[PDB]
């Protein structure tokens, strides 16, 4: 009985997870001697 | 900053003729602030599908209720299959906006 009242909210806190994951995610799309020749390159 | 392009495209010697390149770059600035309304879009896209999604889990399969980790499990297949999916269609977006 316990478990049946707590899954009454489990939906809600469940699509709160999603979307701070997803927030997340999309977050992450944008935040050597290779490097040194495309400095100097530009340079 | 226009008085600075103007001194740029006149150069050192004497010119009337505004050089291309400033044009070029100038243009590609502009046009480079069109990102973010495109990764507005995408977010809220990915929103309204997601709620739509918990909608009709909820609602719209009442009889799946009676199998939470049925629920579960295809929650968590489509959760993945939009976060595959998500970098695709921003490198999409990207390579037609640098089209």
């Amino acid at each position: 009985l316990l478990m049946h009242h707590i899954r009454d909210c489990l939906p809600e806190l469940k699509t709160r997870i999603n979307v701070l994951a997803a927030q997340y995610q999309s977050l992450l799309n944008s935040y050597k001697s290779a490097t040194l020749l495309q400095l100097i390159t530009k340079f | 900053d226009i008085l600075t392009a103007i001194r740029n495209a006149t150069g050192p010697r004497p010119a009337l003729f505004v050089p291309e390149v400033s044009f070029e770059l100038l243009v590609k600035r502009q046009i480079k602030r069109l990102e973010e309304p495109s990764l507005r879009c995408v977010e809220l896209v990915h929103e309204e599908m997601q709620r739509i999604i918990q909608h009709c889990s909820n609602y719209s399969t009442q009889e799946l209720l009676r199998f939470p980790k049925l629920h579960d499990a295809i929650v968590e297949v489509v959760t993945c299959l939009l976060r595959k999916r998500l970098p695709v269609t921003n490198e999409m977006v990207h390579n037609l906006v640098a089209i």
